[PDB]
């Protein structure tokens, strides 16, 4: 009743002529996200810690016995976003344009979708549906591409005796921590001999396996900058070393040579993929 | 070739007369020979009908994939 | 209520008024087929319309003609039925009358030359039945209703093709029914160019050359008038004021003595209204403005009469001096606004070559047919023949009607033919919209795309025969003679009946039909497609056509169309749709007049409906006044928005009307997700029915309707009194004011019983009434497969609770009882065909007899004489049908087995075994056989005691059906005499047919007696001429191929139970897979220990969001519960008011109940037989978006004396205790599938293998193997098992030295593996080298 | 080739070798005749027409047909394209010892469990079947053998679960993404038409139980056999090659077990005793006596 409301004020500035209708729009449906997020706040609320339980006391709260609420927690099925299409209002809706409706949506599927809030979330649903029928052909087209590129790389050898290769370093950009260090390092082989801010105090001759015991010794040590025989930076005519690959995942252990790699990326690549299409400036802290 | 000419013509014309198409009881004693002749004929009039034809109607089968072929062997008749 | 409600009501708590009952639901194949034949005299349909614009044709020369008369169908000569048993087309005869008119070339005209007025069969035709399948082969098939491009014009425009531009594009296109098509563009350069059908590109005036225009009046055309005026020195101009707008002074702009703009600045709206409430048109102005201006047409000197400047070309200032001293003190230009009024044509000009006419029609000629020395009347004739000739170009007056309204006519209607004024008028509009006035038009909107059914088609496809007469008519008329040349001996009938048999048997639209299930078979006539001729294809179309358009709203629904690569293009039709004439769309709806909501209707089309605002259903009428609400829900223009009351339009019918049937169906919709409403809709097509018909008690109301107009059931023709009852037929005799009077109306009905789908199903009839009582009209007298009291049943309602157990329901699986296992319910019917032919070869014929070498007489004991089985017979695997040998050849032997029989003596006969035999797998029973024979070979016994006993049978059905007609009579024949004296018991007791000499009398009476005498003439005479006919019918030897001597054919019954691997589901989505079945024991149960069927996971509710199930099984609890007091009612046996009190209670129960219905209305055993059929349960409708609601739901389930909640404690019954909390409980209604593990199973050990490249096949239909694609090769390159690679791809696939070898390894225990190399490679060797090429290999 | 009622059926090739044929002998005949060059030229550019439209129909112009409109497969197209060689027949193969059907739950099973239609079994292991009866004799050959397989006698299902033992079998679901999409089981013989399948590994399937379908093959020789064991084996694998994460991720139903079980309410019972270890709890909720979910004082070890 308050957006209601506040919509109709809108209405009557651009009744004045006061306002645009971009600006207008924005406006409202900037409104109409606020409310949303506000019955989310209500009825998680309502919903988590409603469970009022008292024990040889007057009372005390808990989190809640609510089944569906039992299956959101845990991760097995659910999520606040669709709770709250069970509960509260369900969103806007973009129309097949990729526009954005202004009216958005009161009910829900307890109370009763009205008619045209059902023949609304068809644009929605039969749209991400048709690209859900409509993106794996580039995927396998993309995949397929990839194995055949990738089809003639195998081990050769067990050290290329090589030398140096690409660096590590994080990628905390913008925040905090994305990659640590720790994980970029994580399996990799070292380029060279690695040292520690108390200086000159090797713990590499040049190649290890760094196991998560050498990545938590150089978490105590305040390193950020590590350097690793790559892949890419080996020598081997027709194919590569162990070393330079480093950790066979799944095994847990270096790679044994003579195993195929290639089809292991292009297949690590491109399966997820297929799901996966779908002033100032300001210190935080010290 | 020359009988299948006289045999389709004068099908037309027996389908005129009837309204409907000659029996080789009928057409045999209309094209003046037994009925043995017409018949073979009949049998001998047939095309064939180009293995790479889409007998799925989506592009899923050419009909040479269904084919079998009972020419070679089976193991177990061979041990 | 009617009789069929009255014992067994559906509950209801809509409450939104109807004002309109359903309509027909098959309507438009009937109505599209009957203009197809319908004998229309003037607003041609169909067949009069190809033979009109056809006929008459003449000769090659000029003297001889064909002349169109009328048309005339015959009666088909087999019925619907043995068109299914023999596996024919059921068709009718077609006869076309003609007329052969001949001119003397002697005489002018003399016409008087030769006359054949007579008849010509050509080509039969199939026919409808009267549910909307053609019969072909004995297949029932449909034929699907298309919608594509309308004809007319379509503008579009490109947005930034070259992208590097970022450039706008307009273009046009015109598009008609029949001929080209014709294309219109624009350029970066702003340049109008032509292609026709994607020919090159042309400069586009051109065309209008070769359109007899000069430049002059082309310019006349297209550019309006600025004229100058050099009075004796300088110039003066004309102006409008709004010529000069958002325009810049070049210089000081002024007027008789004063100014209005100054140099360098801009006309403003200021000064086009001084200069417009001035009164100024002439201005002083400079001659150097010129300088640049174009001339719009030819100037000369009268002395010379030479092009002191030619038209379009651009003036100067020695040219304004030679022209006004040529004597122009006029000078007309061309407007030019670069903004509004721009230089498209003109530039076009300045870039076309082409100066006349012709050559504009040689560029033309040579565009379209390159190289060729151009002659004129090629070009002339060519240019004339693609848009201006009525054979090769028609619109279809639905094109020149939206080619019309395209350009703002009045004219619907006109020619098929172009005129020039449309096409200047395209191009006018055109560039028009380049200026920015106008909008390009939109594909998804419906009133662009047009519906083309059955009629249409088939008008296509006969024209195209015509032709193909045609050309051999001419070529047979000019050249031989005439007098003699009768018109049917040039007539061949074989390419029309070729095409139409085509149409009807090979293309994308004709297709099986889809008999799982009623709903199933109305929703595949109810289907709309944009494939086919004239249509799309998958690799090429986007996503735009496949997304939903406004537009569809009331005519098409969006919740059913499939979820694979078809998703957008197929789609079903909406509910109270149906077809503008034009083969646009239309859909009702009620006027809104004064805020008062009219009861009229109107069916608002694709394209009135946006201009007018429209309201919803949804609005709370203030009863008879107006919408209730100041901010009532509408919409216009292509959305929705909130609006006032007066001021309102027209109004939604119902709360339906977006749907189709099958979303119609699922009840709780309005409390459901489109995807799974999408899901749920798809498998309630893919249902099977049960052995019985349990129906639901979830309803919506449309059940009904549906279950009726499948035409499945009987229907009484003609409500009156059960006369005859069987598990066969019924006999009903007819009201007497029903009753016409000449006949005796007496209607029967013959049933069908157990009968093979084309999906191989049950098909099957029972009555649903009893004997010796009235029918109401219309009423169903027999259900169905899966009808029940005229009502859809497509399974069957249970009890259900939401639970994990054990993992047994872990991913959507099903976990199920053994009760329902007892109780057969879900068991089910499948029905099979197999056959055996018996041929010709080139030694001799195959043989069906009994004998066959070394068999044993365990097979031999179930085949009768002929070698054919008994029915009766319950086989399996292994056992033999019929006995079919067929003469052998002989054997190149070894020397084994030679010494083999050279011991035992055993030997050969010169003949093989071909019996039909089960496959490996199956087992059932035979019940039925039929077998079909040449005429002019013997009927193998059996079929004489086949056909002899078809005759007994029919003889019999139809010695009953006049023995009871006929026995009516024979009251007559009995009282007429009577009439006339009395003989009252010399009448009776002696013999009846000697009445005749009882008493008589002179004048009337002896009329009477002969009167009778006629009447038992008739009488014994029409029985022999039905039994003539008839007999022969049956006798009368088979249309067979040649080769074929004679086929049987055996149809078995086998009796599916559900197993683990079943699927199952219900109405929203809900899948599941069983996983297993429990007894009764280890179920959980309740404290009055009645255990559960079915249990289920809810952790699939929520993220699937399909509630309605939930809610649903609530009110299933609630319905049951009902019936559980009646049972207690009955068992108890209370008494009639007890009953009375508590059912009329029962349905007087909702808020608002639109329906009211009471029961003193009703006689005693109404009560009784009602609350009988109601004991296993209320059965509700909730209609779909007019739903119910908790209070109601929760109202219901206290009058049920249950759990408000629907939810209770439950005990575990392995071990005897209660769970920790109550679960939801009640009852779903249910369904089972086709996709059935019996029909999916398969292995393979060794078997058939492929002819190229001896690889095995794929299919279980053929023994296949499975595929072992390209990713499961990269699988094993990544562990690295090259071994178990090598293994898949030599032994198991190619190499056939190592199957066998590995095959005796094995029988010899060693797993040993030898390769040796896939012949397919050897093969690709084979055909490089075919392609020219040294291939090889270098040989260690 | 024929077909069973008297058709012919032909490959397009022919069509286009008889053209050829005609229209190199027609060209000769018109050589004996010094006939003018005109003829020479229009059989000439038939001739280089015909051999072009065999090595490629649709490429040079307009497409030849046979009477179905549709054109003329050549030779390269069965060299080409998905239809050609490579990608359909030669990197791919249809298979002997195959099969495959309908999937549900086994939640019972072992992670090297697969449950399995006897019958599918019996087909895929027949030769072995075959060779341990010639063996013990009982079959003496094998029209005896298979006439003894088909009336399935007791010996059968006794020597299958003989033969089955220790001999894993490979299973596979489409589409085939990541090595993990095809693992090798230990069998389980089981009376139904449906497989069963060990949970926890749906996920690298990304499989569920709403009408899925996989395929089953076979490893014959020994090396594939202890490859299957030791490689493609379900114990080998509970880990990606793409990140070192558990794909042992206990899904939906067993997660909830959990976190119903192990929580910290306050309100039912039983707060605040002791025991001396699990055990005695077990007892008591065993009896129902405690709570399932209530903080309390215990020992542990
Ligand atoms: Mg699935
Ligand atoms: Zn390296």
């Amino acid at each position: 009743s308050e957006a209601e409301a506040e919509v109709a004020e809108i209405q009557e500035q651009f009744q004045s002529g006061l306002v645009t209708a971009g600006e207008r729009y924005n406006k409202v449906i900037d409104i109409w996200a606020a409310a949303n997020d506000r019955v989310s706040k209500a009825m998680m609320d309502n919903l988590q810690t409603e469970t009022v339980i008292n024990r040889d006391g007057q009372e005390e709260k808990q989190v809640s016995f609510n089944s569906i609420y039992m299956m959101a927690d845990s991760g097995a099925r659910g999520s606040a976003a669709q709770i709250r299409q069970l509960a509260g209002m369900r969103g806007l809706m973009a129309k097949p344009d990729g526009s954005i409706i202004e009216t958005p949506i009161t009910a829900n599927f307890r109370e009763g979708l009205n008619v045209l809030q059902y023949f609304i979330s068809t644009h929605g649903a039969r749209k991400g549906l048709a690209d859900t029928a409509l993106k794996t052909a580039n995927s396998g087209y993309l995949t397929r591409r990839l194995v055949d590129v990738a089809q003639d790389l195998v081990v050769t050898e067990d050290d290329c005796g090589t030398h140096e290769g690409i660096m590590m370093t994080p990628v905390i950009e913008g925040g905090d921590v994305k990659e640590p260090l720790r994980d970029r390092v994580l399996g990799r082989v070292t380029a060279e001999d690695v040292l520690k801010p108390g200086t000159a105090d090797i713990l590499v001759p040049r190649n290890t396996l760094l196991h998560e015991q050498w990545c938590d010794l150089l978490e105590e040590n305040s390193v950020d900058a590590v350097k690793v025989r790559s892949v890419v930076s080996c020598d081997t005519d027709f194919g590569v070393c162990a070393h330079c690959y480093g950790r066979d995942l799944a095994r847990g252990h270096i790679i044994n040579k003579g195993e195929a790699i290639g089809v292991i990326a292009a297949q690590s690549i491109g399966e997820p993929g297929t799901q996966l299409t779908m002033s100032s400036i300001q210190v935080k802290n010290k | 070739i020359e009988t299948i000419n006289k045999l389709n013509r004068i099908s037309r014309q027996m389908l005129q007369e009837m309204g409907r198409e000659p029996t080789p009881e009928e057409l045999a004693e209309r094209m003046l020979m037994p009925e043995d002749k017409i018949r073979k004929v009949l049998k001998i009039a047939k095309e064939p009908i180009s293995m790479e034809t889409p007998i799925g109607d989506d592009e899923d089968s050419h009909l040479g994939d269904f084919i079998e072929d009972t020419t070679l062997e089976l193991p177990l008749d061979s041990a | 209520y009617s009789y069929t409600e009255k014992k067994r009501i559906r509950k209801d708590f809509g409450k939104r008024p109807q004002v309109l009952d359903v309509p027909y639901l098959l309507s438009i194949q009937l109505d599209s087929f009957q203009k197809f034949i319908e004998q229309d005299p003037e607003g041609q349909y169909g067949l009069e319309a190809a033979f009109r614009s056809v006929f008459p044709i003449q000769s090659y020369s000029g003297n001889s003609e064909l002349q169109y008369v009328s048309y005339r169908l015959g009666e088909p000569v087999f019925d619907v039925q043995e068109c299914q048993i023999r596996g024919v087309t059921y068709s009718a005869p077609l006869r076309v009358k003609l007329r052969l008119v001949i001119y003397e070339r002697e005489a002018p005209e003399g016409t008087v030359k030769d006359i054949k007025e007579q008849e010509v069969y050509m080509g039969e035709i199939p026919l409808m039945t009267d549910n909307g399948t053609f019969v072909i082969n004995g297949t029932e098939r449909v034929i699907v209703s298309q919608l594509h491009r309308s004809p007319g014009v379509f503008f579009d425009s490109d947005k930034g093709k070259t992208h590097s531009s970022g450039k706008v594009l307009y273009n046009a296109r015109i598009i008609p029914y029949r001929g080209s098509w014709l294309d219109f563009e624009f350029d970066p350069k702003d340049n109008l160019f032509v292609r026709i059908d994607r020919r090159r590109k042309l400069p586009a005036t051109i065309i209008l050359r070769a359109l007899n225009y000069t430049t002059e009046q082309i310019l006349d055309l297209f550019f309006e008038k600025v004229i100058f005026e050099i009075r004796d020195n300088k110039l003066q101009m004309e102006l409008v004021p709004e010529r000069l707008r958002g325009e810049t002074a070049s210089f000081d702009i002024e007027a008789n003595g004063k100014v209005y703009v100054e140099k360098g600045r801009r006309i403003t709206a200021r000064h086009i209204r001084q200069l417009e409430k001035d009164d100024v048109k002439l201005i002083e102005v400079p001659v150097e403005y010129i300088a640049g201006k174009v001339v719009a047409k030819d100037y000369i000197d009268e002395s010379t009469g030479e092009l002191i400047c030619a038209a379009n070309m651009e003036l100067s200032l020695d040219l304004l001096a030679k022209l006004s001293q040529s004597g122009h003190k006029r000078i007309e230009t061309l407007f030019t606004n670069d903004l509004d009024h721009g230089p498209y044509i003109s530039e076009t000009l300045r870039v076309d070559p082409t100066n006349d006419r012709l050559s504009a029609l040689v560029e033309i000629y040579r565009m379209m047919r390159p190289g060729e020395p151009p002659t004129r009347e090629a070009a002339e004739s060519l240019f004339e023949n693609l848009f201006f000739s009525e054979d090769r170009y028609d619109l279809s007056a639905v094109g020149r009607m939206k080619f019309n309204r395209s350009l703002l006519r009045e004219e619907i209607e006109g020619s098929g033919i172009l005129s020039k004024d449309d096409i200047i008028d395209v191009m006018k509009k055109l560039i028009d919209i380049r200026n920015g006035k106008g909008e390009v038009d939109d594909i998804d909107h419906l009133g662009n795309r047009r519906i083309r059914s059955v009629g249409e088609m088939a008008e296509n496809q006969f024209r195209v025969g015509l032709v193909r007469v045609e050309r051999a008519v001419k070529e047979r008329l000019s050249l031989g003679d005439l007098d003699t040349l009768m018109p049917q001996d040039m007539i061949n009938a074989k390419p029309i009946s070729a095409a139409v048999k085509e149409f009807f048997g090979s293309s994308q639209l004709s297709q099986f039909m889809d008999q799982n299930n009623p709903l199933s078979e109305i929703t595949h006539k109810r289907r709309i497609s944009a494939l086919g001729p004239g249509g799309l294809t998958r690799e090429r179309a986007g996503f735009e056509v496949r997304d939903v358009h406004p537009t569809h709203y009331g005519r098409v629904c969006p919740i059913e169309t499939p979820e694979g690569p078809n998703i957008g293009l197929i789609n079903s039709l909406s509910v109270y749709a149906q077809t503008n004439e034009y083969g646009f769309l239309e859909t009702p709806y009620r006027k809104v007049t004064d805020g008062v909501v009219t009861d009229e209707i109107h069916y608002l089309s694709a394209i009135e409906e946006g201009n007018y605002v429209i309201a919803q259903a949804n609005s709370n009428l203030d009863e008879e006044g107006h919408f209730v609400e100041d901010l009532v829900t509408c919409r216009s223009k292509g959305e929705s928005s909130l609006f006032s009351r007066d001021q309102v339009d027209y109004m939604d019918v119902s709360t339906q009307q977006v749907v189709s049937v099958g979303a119609s169906l699922i009840p709780f919709l309005e409390h459901d997700d489109a995807n799974r409403a999408l899901m749920g809709a798809n498998m309630q097509r893919q249902a099977v029915p049960t052995l019985r018909a349990d129906k639901p008690l979830v309803g919506t109301g449309m059940e009904r309707a549906v279950a009726v107009d499948s035409g499945v059931t009987a229907v009484a023709k003609r409500g009156g009194v059960v006369q005859y009852v069987d598990a066969s037929r019924i006999v009903i005799k007819v009201n007497e004011d029903e009753m016409y009077p000449g006949e005796a109306g007496i209607d029967i009905y013959n049933l069908t019983k157990y009968t093979r789908s084309n999906q191989n199903t049950c098909i099957n009839q029972m009555p649903c009434v009893s004997l010796g009582e009235p029918v109401e009209r219309g009423d169903v007298l027999a259900d169905g497969p899966s009808t029940d009291l005229g009502e859809l049943a497509l399974g069957q309602n249970m009890r259900v609770a939401f639970m994990p157990w054990n993992g047994y329901n872990f991913e959507d699986s099903i976990l199920v009882s053994e009760r329902v296992v007892q109780e057969d319910r879900f068991t089910t019917i499948h029905i099979q065909e197999l056959a055996c032919v018996s041929r010709d070869t080139k030694l001799g014929p195959e043989e069906i007899t009994a004998d066959i070498p070394n068999v044993g007489e365990a097979a031999l004991s179930k085949l009768d004489e002929s070698g054919i089985v008994y029915i009766g017979a319950e086989v399996t695997g292994g056992d033999i049908l019929v006995g079919k040998v067929t003469p052998k050849g002989e054997t190149q032997l070894t020397p084994e087995e030679k010494l083999l029989r050279a011991i035992f003596g055993e030997k050969a006969s010169d003949v093989k075994d071909s019996s039909l035999r089960v496959p490996n797998g199956v087992s059932g029973t035979v019940i039925d056989v039929q077998v079909f024979t040449r005429d002019g070979v013997e009927k193998d016994k059996r079929a004489l005691e086949i056909e002899e006993m078809q005759l007994k049978q029919a003889k019999k059905d139809l010695s009953e059906e006049l023995q009871i007609l006929e026995a009516g009579l024979f009251s007559r024949i009995r009282a007429v005499l009577v009439a006339g004296g009395v003989e009252a018991e010399k009448l009776d007791k002696l013999p009846r047919d000697r009445w005749l000499e009882l008493g008589l009398t002179d004048e009337e009476k002896q009329n009477q007696l002969e009167q009778l005498a006629e009447q038992y003439d008739e009488l014994k005479h029409e029985f022999e001429k039905k039994l003539e006919a008839k007999r022969r019918k049956i006798t009368q030897g088979d249309d067979l191929a040649p080769g074929v001597l004679k086929i049987v054919k055996v149809y078995l019954a086998v009796k599916r139970r559900i197993q683990p691997g079943d699927k199952m589901a219900g109405r929203h989505g809900n899948k599941g897979v069983i996983s297993k079945i429990n007894p009764i024991e280890d179920m959980p149960y309740d404290e009055n220990g009645t255990p559960v069927d079915i249990v289920l996971n809810p952790l699939g509710v929520p993220s699937r969001m399909n509630i309605g199930q939930i809610l649903e099984t609530h009110l299933g609890m609630a319905a049951k519960g009902i019936g559980d007091k009646i049972n207690a009612m009955l068992k108890q046996q209370q008494e009639v008011a007890k009953l009375r009190e508590f059912i009329q209670r029962a349905y007087d129960l909702g808020a608002d109940v639109r329906q009211k219905v009471d029961l003193s209305t009703f006689s005693d055993e109404e009560v009784m037989r009602l609350a009988e059929n109601l004991r296993k349960g209320m059965p509700i409708a909730t209609p779909v978006f007019d739903g119910a609601k908790e209070a109601e739901i929760k109202e219901l389930l206290k009058l049920g004396d249950l759990p408000t909640s629907g939810q209770i404690r439950l005990y575990d019954g392995r071990t005897g205790e209660q769970f920790e909390r109550p679960v939801t409980v009640g009852y779903m209604y249910m369904l089972k599938l086709n996709h059935l593990v019996d029909d999916k199973m398969h292995a393979r050990s060794t078997g058939s293998y492929s002819l190229v490249t001896q690889q095995p096949l794929g299919g279980k239909a053929q023994f296949g193997g499975q595929r072992f694609g390209e990713m499961e090769v990269w699988a094993l390159e990544a562990y690295g098992a090259a071994y178990t690679l090598q293994e898949m791809l030599t032994v198991k696939s190619d190499d056939v030295n190592g199957r066998t070898k590995m095959y005796k390894n094995i029988v010899d225990g060693n797993h040993q593996m030898e390769p040796g190399m896939p012949e397919s490679f050897n093969v690709l060797l084979k055909e490089i080298r075919s392609l020219g090429i040294n291939i090889e290999l270098e040989d260690e | 080739v024929p077909l069973d009622g008297g058709r012919f059926a032909t490959s397009d090739l022919n069509d286009l070798y008889r053209r050829v044929i005609n229209r190199n002998n027609r060209l000769k005949r018109l050589l004996d005749l010094a006939a003018p060059d005109i003829i020479v030229r229009n059989e000439k550019r038939m001739l280089q027409e015909a051999v072009d439209a065999l090595l490629d129909n649709g490429r040079r112009g307009r497409a030849i047909t046979g009477s179905n409109k549709r054109p003329l497969k050549s030779l390269a197209d069965m060299i080409k394209g998905k239809q050609g060689r490579f990608r359909q027949n030669l990197l791919g193969k249809r298979v002997d010892y195959s099969g495959r059907s309908v999937i549900t739950v086994g939640p019972y099973l072992r992670l090297h469990q697969c449950g399995l239609p006897k019958k599918m079994a019996l087909e895929l292991f027949k030769p072995f079947i075959y060779g341990k009866l010639e063996l013990r004799g009982l079959a003496t050959t094998i029209k005896a053998a298979k006439k003894m397989v088909e009336r399935e006698e007791a010996v059968v299902w006794d020597i299958l679960d003989e033969v089955i033992r220790e001999h894993p079998v490979l299973l596979n679901r489409a589409p085939t993404l990541h090595r993990l999409g095809i693992q090798a089981f230990e069998p389980v013989l089981i009376e139904g038409k449906a497989i069963q399948l060990h949970p926890l590994v749906c996920a690298a399937y990304n499989a569920d139980f709403d009408g899925d379908q996989m395929a089953v093959h076979v490893p014959l020789t020994l090396e594939a056999q202890l490859e299957a064991r030791a490689l493609m084996m379900s114990t080998n694998n509970i880990l990606s090659p793409a990140n070192g994460e558990p794909i042992i991720v206990p899904s939906q139903d067993v997660v909830l077990g959990l976190y119903y079980m192990t929580r910290d309410c306050v309100n039912a019972k039983g707060e605040g005793m002791v025991l001396t270890g699990p055990k005695e709890a077990e007892r008591l909720y065993r009896s129902g006596l405690a709570s399932l979910h209530a903080r309390v004082k215990v020992r542990i070890t």
